[PDB]
This record gives structure tokens, C-alpha cells and sequence, in this order.
């Protein structure tokens, strides 16, 4: 889109309509005139418009309504109304910006903020930039945390995210322009290489690469046939994951190559028995022709002069013997037909085998790389909504960050107070207020008490999943939370960085594939990475794989790297790596896990009770509701946007604008 | 909307497929059994058509009686009347037949000749002979 349309849709919102959040901001424009709906809608827009234009410095009120046309700026406190909800939800103001009117004199409000990850780092920016006391307490000796980049002298891979999904409608888009941040493309071809016996593997022919590949979307589509359509979604009282409906396509598809030969053959035996029955036809009839000729021979054979009766007999039996001959012609010319018809069959035979050994074992490498993307194999995914997010995807090309990633959370720590080496193993939240527990992570006796009025918890999905707790929440998290993070599912993908002194592979060719042996096995080190002129490829390790290669060595892992890399490049070609790498966020205990994903058993809704903030008990019995105290932020609890840096990045701005309403008041609604 | 061009997903197949933990297998090894029965039926019976075409090796040409054919004339001789009454006789109401063993008499012919002579040929009583057998 183009114009303050653009700007709309690169904010994520309609242009064209009034969200439900603004619904609750402004219900006195929404339930009122369709004319102010429209000015209303238009200053939201020229607003984002004008912040996007210069992300660079503050967008103030007065900025704002200075570039303001007519009728547009006639309503004053409609715009300051609408530039105080942009600023408070993080629609414009955010990120790394400078500042026009410096911080307020005096903070209001204390935070504690659990994890530097983006969505700690994001919130903290925002809270401190509303002016409250913001400290955020990490467990490990850096910022980012489950964005890691590996860096050796300039050469740099990233362990944890390293895409960014399309600049179209994402936050990113916005931070990247407020830094430095190169951003380099993705080339999307990927040829594959499939064993070929003590011979070099072999790249997959254009042919199949390509009709195994639509096979693979087409089994996707079908089973979101089966789900919507056939409402294939709960098979013994249990929910139906994507991988169990897969097996099930798959089957029906096999099952249906059968039936085709089936009636195939059954069209080829009722034809055969066609011509059986004609040619036992043929030889009777050849017999009585065989005997009504000796018969007319001997008739014919008593010479004239014949009675009148001996000559019918001549007569009769001649006339009789040409009605056998035509019927014997009229049979012999099915006969020739109905063979004819035969061969015809027997040329044109249907499909033999539905996918052979080779087929599925590309097929497997297309569920792997699935299986990648979403961090677990395709056995726990939910059926009915393991793409629910596939609409709210951005638009644009897919790209890297050249610098690594950690970039990104470096910049967005700068000027906060970051409490590293502290894991927090406490959260004690009252009427009165909260105190959060942590030690230091390397004399773990050292012990550190935080008071605040509110605590943002931006534990991984995994961390809070954690039996026994590494984190203890005092109370205790109601049946309601901890049921939505046992039902909510927390994958694992691994990668393994392989410097070496010398580029072998190919340099133009961005990332390519291996095929596996069997499906047990399809994730294993499935694909590689190749971006820059650095001599790092980066393999990756997905699937039930990802679970089981966290419990072999260094050592076993880069050889079976090297083994593939071999069986490609040529068993000499391959030199030993200089550095490498292997990553295990399962193991790691800041992590547990890589991101989530949408759980048989779970959906979509589960992260909106993953957002949904605790208020304690009262202190005094019979006391007033009090404030809600303990906050929840993180990739695991955006619904739209889950298992992304862009998805914890804007949780974090959804909570510092919740934590802000909820301790500074609304000014807005004033 | 409904499942892609080519791929087969019918409720039945899947309640079948689904209905208990090797009902999978079962169903498709039952096919795969259903499948070499037919293979060898097909082997069977292309023998046996195999056999049969070998009996008629030869055809029927040695039985093929030359093409003898003369004017269709219009006169009836005492000879050929004769011939008209024996062949009503074995033939019945075939005025095809009649006509071929006659000769040179027309399938109208015949037909009148069977209406002239009604009278004098008893065609009624040779005509009721013939249904007798
Ligand atoms: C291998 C991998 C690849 C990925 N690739 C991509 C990608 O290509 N594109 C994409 O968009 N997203 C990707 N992601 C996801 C993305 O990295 C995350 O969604 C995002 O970083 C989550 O941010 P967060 O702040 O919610 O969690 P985190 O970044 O994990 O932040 C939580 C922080 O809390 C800390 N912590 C944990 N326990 C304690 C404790 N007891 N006390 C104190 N602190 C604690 C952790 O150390 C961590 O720093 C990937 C993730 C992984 C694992």
C-alpha cells in the first residue's frame, strides 16, 4: 500500500477501520457519527505516517498537530487523544529514538523486569521512556538471550534467530531504519543431494525437486481439507496432530493408486473373458463347419440326374454351410477387435506406486525442513491450528542481519539498568506490592531481594514449564496459567557453526539441502547455511533429530557433519573445520527449548491466558480488589505474531503500555 | 474448498483408514493381496486364450464354398417350385433362406410364391410341419 494507507498497514491495523483496542480507548467516536470515525481514523493514520517517515527522533504532540491540515487539526484534544494512545501501545515512539523533551525529573513506579531477552529489553525501553524505574535482572553474562551470535575476529553466525520475515507490516522494519542495520537478502534456491552409493551424491533433478515439492503443498492443503471440511480433528478421545493426519493423506493416497490398478485389471479380465467365451464360440462353430462341409462334399457327390429331394440336399446344405461362414467372419472380426481393445488396455496402465523410496525420502526432507520451521516434529502440531498466524505474515523478502543479530539487543539494551549474571529464582507478589528473589549465577549463595510495585515476566515458555520450578511464584500461579503452559508446546531446532580456512562449497548458492536415509532421521542435519564471504557453514538439526543430537558429542556431530559434507563435495575437498559450534537450547536452562508452537490440545487462545496478567489476594481480609501485580511478556504470549523476535518485540510494547495504564493512569481518557 | 486436483479424501476412506490402530495396513494389504489375485486370474485365462486360438489355427478356409451366383429370373419352373416346397418345409418363414437355396428368386418372390401356390402347395399344413420341430 501507498500513502497514510501504508502507514496503516505497516502498523498492522486496518486504515479503513477501527480496531477493538481503540473501540476500548475511544468508545464515545466509535458508537458515535461515521464522520468523526473518519477523522478519527485519519489522524491515527497521518500520525503513524509521520512517526514511520522519521523514526529517528520523538514524534511529540505538537510535531504532530503541527503538520496537521484542515478540518483535521481543528479538534485539539482529539489529537492528543489519539498521539497519547500511539504513544502509550508503542506505535510510534518506539525502539532507539531521540529524544526531543528529556525524561522527567523524578520516576514514577518500580519494575522489575525478569529476562533481557527483546521482549524484556523492548517493555524496559518503553516503561523507563514513560518515566518509571525500570531494572531488568538476567541470568546469563549478555543481553538477547535467545538471540545469540556467535562471533570469532569478523566471522559471525548466529545460534538463535537470525531471519527477519519480511519487512512488510514488521516492527523491525522501523528499528532497522533507526540503526545502523544491514540487512541482506536470502536467496531462496535450494538444490538437494541425495546418496548414490560409494559414488558423490547426486543434486535432485529439476523434475522431481519440483513434483515432489508440490506433492508436499498438496498433502498440506489436503489435510487442511481433512480438518475443516471433513472435520478430522479428535480420533480417540485424543486431538489429531498434523503428522497423524499426514500418515492418514498419505495412506488414502496410496489406497487410491490401488483402486486404480485394481479396476484396471478388473477391466482388462471381464475383456478376457469376453474373448474366451467368443473363441469357444469360434472352435464349435469351426466343428459344425467342419461337419456340414463332409456333409454338403458327399450330398454334392451323388452325380446327376438327382431327384428333386437329393438336389435340395445339395442345395440346402450349401445354402446352410455360407450362414455358418458369415457367422464364423461376423466373430472373427469381434475376435480381432476385442484383442485390439486389449493391447489398447494393457498400453495405457494407471500410476504403479503412489511415491517410491526415493520420492519419500524428498518428501521426508520437505517435512523436515517444516519441522524445522516450527521447531518440532510434525507428531505434536495441532491439526486445526498450527498455522493460525500464517494471515497476520509480513510481506517482503526474507532477510539476515549482516552485523548478527545480537546487534538488534545490544542497541536496545543501551542506557538500561541490566542486572546480569542474576537468575531470579522467586517471585513473592502481594496487595502491597512484589519482591523478586535471584542469586548470582556464579556463587549461587550470594543472594539479591528486588522490591517493586510490578513484576514483567519474561520467562521462555520453557523455563516456566520446568519440573521441579526453576522459578517459584509465591502464590502459587492459578489451575488457569499453569494449565495453559502445560497445554502449550515449547519446540527445540539446533544448528552447528563450522568455520574453515578455505571456501569449498559453492559461493553463489546461499543454502542447500541433504537428503536423508530414513524418516526416522530426516531432520538430521538437513540443510546448510551460506551467507557472506565468511567460510562458516551452518548446519542445521531439526525434527525428533534436534532431541536426540543434544545427547552426542562435539566430536561425533562435526564428523557426521563432515561425512555428509564429504559424501557431497568430494571425500578430499572437505578440510577439517578450525572452529566449531554446536548449540542445545534444550539443555540450556535459560531456554529449555528454542520457541513455541501450536500444540495438539492447545490454540491459539492459550496464548492470549499466557498474556493475561495475575492480581493477588488481599492482604487484609476483606479488603478492596487490588492492583494486578505480576506481568507477562515474551514470544509465547502473542497470539498473532508467537515464535518470533518481531512477536517478543511487540509483547514487550504490549506490556509496558498495560504496566503504564495500570500505574500512571490513562491521560488520554482525561 | 475441496481437496486438491487429484488428491482422493472421501469421509468413508477415512472413517475406514481411522477406524482402530492397524486398520492402515490392513486395508491396504488387503488390496495388495485383492491386486496379485487379479495379476494371476489375468495370467490364467491369457493361457487358456492362448490354447484356444491355436485350435482354430487355420480358420475356415478350407470349408469356404466358392461365390455361385446367376440372374434373378422371374419365371418358376416345376423344378424350382419343388425346390420353394421343401425349403418352406425346413425353413419355415425365413423368405431369406428360401430364396438363397432356390437360386434365382427374389425374397418378393418368394413371398408371392408363397401366397399363388397357398392353395395348391398346402403351405398351410408345411408351414405348421416345421413348427413342430
Ligand atoms: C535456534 C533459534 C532460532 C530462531 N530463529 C528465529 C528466526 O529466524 N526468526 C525469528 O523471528 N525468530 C527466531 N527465533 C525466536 C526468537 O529468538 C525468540 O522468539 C525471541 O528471541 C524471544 O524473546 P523473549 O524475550 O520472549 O525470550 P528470550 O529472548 O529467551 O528472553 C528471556 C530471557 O530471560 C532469561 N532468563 C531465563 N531464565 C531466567 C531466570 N531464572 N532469571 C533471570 N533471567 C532468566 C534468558 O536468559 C533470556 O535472556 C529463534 C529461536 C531459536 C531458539
Amino acid at each position: 500500500p501507498s500513502g497514510v494507507e501504508g502507514a496503516a498497514f505497516q502498523s498492522r491495523l486496518p486504515h479503513d477501520r477501527m480496531t477493538s483496542q481503540e473501540a476500548a480507548c475511544f468508545p464515545d467516536i466509535i458508537s458515535g457519527p461515521q464522520q468523526t470515525q473518519k477523522v478519527f481514523l485519519f489522524i491515527r493514520n497521518r500520525t503513524l505516517q509521520l512517526w514511520l517517515d522519521n523514526p529517528k527522533i520523538q514524534l511529540t504532540f505538537e510535531a504532530t498537530l503541527q503538520q496537521l491540515e484542515a478540518p483535521y487539526n481543528s479538534d485539539t484534544v482529539l489529537v492528543h487523544r489519539v498521539h497519547s494512545y500511539l504513544e502509550r501501545h508503542g506505535l510510534i515512539n518506539f525502539g532507539i529514538y531521540k529524544r526531543i523533551k528529556p525524561l522527567p525529573t523524578k520516576k514514577t513506579g518500580k519494575v522489575i523486569i525478569i529476562g533481557s531477552g527483546v521482549s524484556g529489553l523492548a517493555a524496559a525501553r518503553q516503561l523507563q521512556s514513560f518515566g518509571m524505574d525500570v531494572t531488568l535482572l538476567e541470568a546469563r553474562d549478555r543481553v538477547g538471550g535467545r538471540v545469540a551470535t556467535f562471533r570469532k575476529g569478523n566471522y559471525v553466525a548466529d545460534l538463535g534467530a537470525m531471519v527477519v520475515t519480511g519487512l512488510g507490516g514488521n516492527p523491525m522494519a522501523v528499528v532497522s531504519k533507526q540503526v545502523n542495520m544491514e540487512l541482506a537478502k536470502i536467496k531462496q534456491k535450494c538444490p538437494l543431494y541425495e546418496a548414490n552409493g560409494q559414488a558423490d551424491d547426486v543434486k535432485v533433478p529439476k523434475e522431481k525437486d519440483e513434483m515432489v515439492e508440490q506433492e508436499f503443498n498438496r498433502l498440506l492443503e489436503a489435510t487442511s481439507y481433512l480438518s475443516h471440511q471433513l472435520d478430522f480433528n479428535v480420533l480417540n478421545n485424543k486431538p489429531v496432530s498434523l503428522g497423524q493426519a499426514l500418515e492418514v493423506v498419505i495412506q488414502l493416497q496410496e489406497k487410491h493408486v490401488k483402486d486404480e490398478q485394481i479396476e484396471h485389471w478388473k477391466k482388462i479380465v471381464k475383456t478376457q473373458e469376453e474373448l474366451k467365451e467368443l473363441l469357444n464360440k469360434m472352435v464349435n462353430l469351426k466343428e459344425k463347419i467342419k461337419e456340414l462341409h463332409q456333409q454338403y462334399k458327399e450330398a454334392s457327390e451323388v452325380k446327376p440326374p438327382r431327384d428333386i429331394t437329393a438336389e435340395f440336399l445339395v442345395k440346402s446344405k450349401h445354402r446352410d454351410l455360407t450362414a455358418l461362414c458369415k457367422e464364423y467372419d461376423e466373430l472373427a472380426e469381434t475376435q480381432g477387435k476385442l484383442e485390439e481393445k486389449l493391447q489398447e488396455l494393457e498400453a495405457n496402465p494407471p500410476s504403479d506406486v503412489y511415491l517410491s523410496s526415493r520420492d519419500r525420502q524428498i518428501l521426508d526432507w520437505h517435512f523436515a525442513n517444516l519441522e524445522f520451521a516450527n521447531a518440532t516434529p510434525l507428531s505434536t502440531l495441532s491439526l486445526k491450528h498450527w498455522d493460525q498466524d500464517d494471515d497476520f505474515e509480513f510481506t517482503g523478502s526474507h532477510l539476515t542481519v549482516r552485523n548478527g543479530y545480537s546487534c538488534v539487543p545490544v542497541a536496545l539494551a543501551e542506557g538500561l539498568d541490566i542486572k546480569l549474571n542474576t537468575a531470579v529464582r522467586q517471585v513473592r507478589y502481594t496487595a502491597s506490592g512484589c519482591e523478586v528473589i535471584a542469586v548470582n549465577t556464579r556463587s549461587t549463595s550470594q543472594t539479591f531481594i528486588y522490591k517493586c510495585d510490578a513484576v514483567l515476566c519474561t520467562l521462555p515458555l520453557g523455563v516456566l514449564k520446568q519440573q521441579p520450578p526453576a522459578v517459584q511464584f509465591v502464590p502459587p500461579l492459578p489451575e488457569w496459567k499453569t494449565s495453559a503452559v502445560q497445554r502449550m508446546g515449547f519446540g527445540n531446532l539446533n544448528k552447528v557453526v563450522l568455520c574453515f580456512d578455505r571456501v569449498f562449497w559453492d559461493p553463489s548458492v546461499n543454502l542447500f539441502g541433504h537428503v536423508g536415509s530414513t524418516t526416522a532421521s530426516r531432520g538430521e542435519l538437513f540443510l546448510f547455511w551460506n551467507l557472506y564471504k565468511a567460510p562458516i557453514l551452518l548446519a542445521l538439526v531439526a525434527g525428533e533429530a534436534a532431541g536426540i543430537m543434544e545427547n552426542i558429542s562435539d566430536d561425533v556431530i562435526v564428523g557426521r557433519c563432515l561425512a555428509i559434507l564429504k559424501g557431497i563435495f568430494g571425500s578430499s575437498a572437505v578440510p577439517q573445520p578450525k572452529e566449531t559450534v554446536v548449540s542445545r537450547w534444550r539443555a540450556d536452562p535459560w531456554a529449555r527449548g528454542s520457541y513455541s508452537y501450536v500444540a495438539a490440545g492447545s490454540s491459539g487462545n492459550d496464548y492470549d491466558l499466557m498474556a493475561q496478567p495475575i492480581t493477588p489476594g488481599p492482604s487484609i481480609p476483606g479488603a478492596p480488589q487490588p492492583i494486578p501485580r505480576l506481568f507477562f511478556a515474551g514470544e509465547h504470549t502473542i497470539r498473532n505474531y508467537p515464535a518470533t523476535v518481531h512477536g517478543a518485540l511487540l509483547s514487550g510494547l504490549r506490556e509496558a503500555g498495560r504496566i503504564a495504564d495500570q500505574f500512571l493512569g490513562a491521560m488520554y481518557t482525561l | 474448498r475441496k481437496p486438491p486436483k487429484g488428491m482422493f479424501l472421501s469421509q468413508e476412506d477415512v472413517e475406514a483408514v481411522s477406524a482402530n490402530a492397524t486398520a492402515a495396513t490392513t486395508v491396504l494389504r488387503q488390496l495388495d493381496m485383492e491386486l496379485v489375485s487379479v495379476k494371476r486370474q489375468i495370467q490364467n485365462i491369457k493361457q487358456t486364450n492362448s490354447a484356444l486360438k491355436e485350435k482354430l489355427d487355420g480358420g475356415i478356409e478350407p470349408y469356404r464354398l466358392p461365390e455361385v451366383i446367376q440372374k434373378c429370373n422371374a419365371r418358376w419352373t416345376t423344378e424350382e417350385q419343388l425346390l420353394a416346397v421343401q425349403a418352406i418345409r425346413k425353413y419355415g418363414r425365413d423368405f431369406q433362406a428360401i430364396s438363397d437355396v432356390i437360386g434365382n428368386k427374389s425374397v418378393v418372390q418368394v413371398k408371392n410364391f408363397f401366397v399363388n401356390y397357398r392353395r395348391r402347395f398346402n403351405i398351410d399344413e408345411v408351414l405348421q410341419e416345421w413348427e413342430a420341430e
